[PDB]
C-alpha cells in the first residue's frame, strides 16, 4: 500500500509564525519591527466615542505591542511655549508625558497613536522603554483584541471638581461619567 | 491636554 506520509516522516512541520511584537522576547527585539507591524495591525476611522479613533484591522494578541506613541522627546519646561505657538498657528497639539521632566511631542511628527480615545474600561495600556539610549512610549494590549474593535486606554485625568468636568462618552457599564 | 504620566 502507498502512503502519502512516507516522504513526510522526516520533514519539518509547519504552522503559523508568531509575530515578534507578541512574543516573550526582550523589549529591543520586540520593538525592532513594531513600526512595520503596527501599520498592519491598526487604523484610524470614525469613532462612536469621539471624532476619530484607532481600530484593530487584524487580530492582536494579549500583551502584544500595538503601536509606539511617536513624536519628538522634549523637556517638560518647553511644553507651555509650544502649546501657545501651535495655538497661534491653528495647529492641534498632541503630547504624552513620559515623566516629570520629559514629554513626547506628537504634533508635528506623530502617528496614529494620537487617535486613541479614553475609556473607563480600556483594552490597552502604555509603558516607557529605553532602546539604544532613546526613550519610547509603547502601547500594549491588555487582552486579545479582534478586528473591528476600538482600541482605548484610561487617560486617568486628575479629578477636577465643579464644573470643570468633561463628560465621558465611552459607553462602558462602569463608566465614571466624566473624563475627570 | 498633555496625556499624563500616572497613565503608566
Ligand atoms: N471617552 C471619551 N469621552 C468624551 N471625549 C473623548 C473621549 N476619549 C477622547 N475624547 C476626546 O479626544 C481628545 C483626545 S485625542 C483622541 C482622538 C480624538 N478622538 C480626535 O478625533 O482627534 C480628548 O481631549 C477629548 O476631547
Ligand atoms: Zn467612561
Amino acid at each position: 500500500e502507498y502512503n502519502p506520509n512516507d516522504e513526510e516522516e522526516e520533514e519539518v512541520q509547519l504552522k503559523s509564525a508568531r509575530r515578534a511584537t507578541s512574543m516573550d522576547l526582550p523589549m529591543p527585539m520586540r520593538f525592532r519591527h513594531l513600526k512595520k507591524t503596527s501599520k498592519e495591525a491598526v487604523g484610524v476611522y470614525r469613532s462612536p466615542i469621539h471624532g476619530r479613533g484607532l481600530f484593530c484591522k487584524r487580530n492582536i494578541d494579549a500583551g502584544e505591542m500595538v503601536i509606539e506613541y511617536a513624536g519628538n522627546v522634549i523637556r517638560s519646561i518647553q511644553t507651555d511655549k509650544r502649546e501657545k505657538y501651535y495655538d497661534s498657528k491653528g495647529i492641534g497639539c498632541y503630547m504624552f508625558r513620559i515623566d516629570d521632566s520629559e514629554v513626547v511631542d506628537a504634533t508635528m511628527h506623530g502617528n496614529a497613536a494620537r487617535f486613541i480615545n479614553h475609556s473607563c474600561e480600556p483594552n490597552c495600556y502604555s509603558r516607557v522603554i529605553n532602546i539604544d539610549g532613546q526613550k519610547h512610549i509603547v502601547i500594549f494590549a491588555m487582552r486579545k483584541i479582534y478586528r473591528g474593535e476600538e482600541l482605548t486606554y484610561d487617560y486617568k485625568f486628575p479629578i477636577e471638581d465643579a464644573s470643570n468636568k468633561l463628560p465621558c462618552n465611552c459607553g462602558a457599564k462602569k463608566c465614571r461619567k466624566f473624563l475627570n | 491636554r498633555t496625556k499624563q504620566t500616572a497613565r503608566y
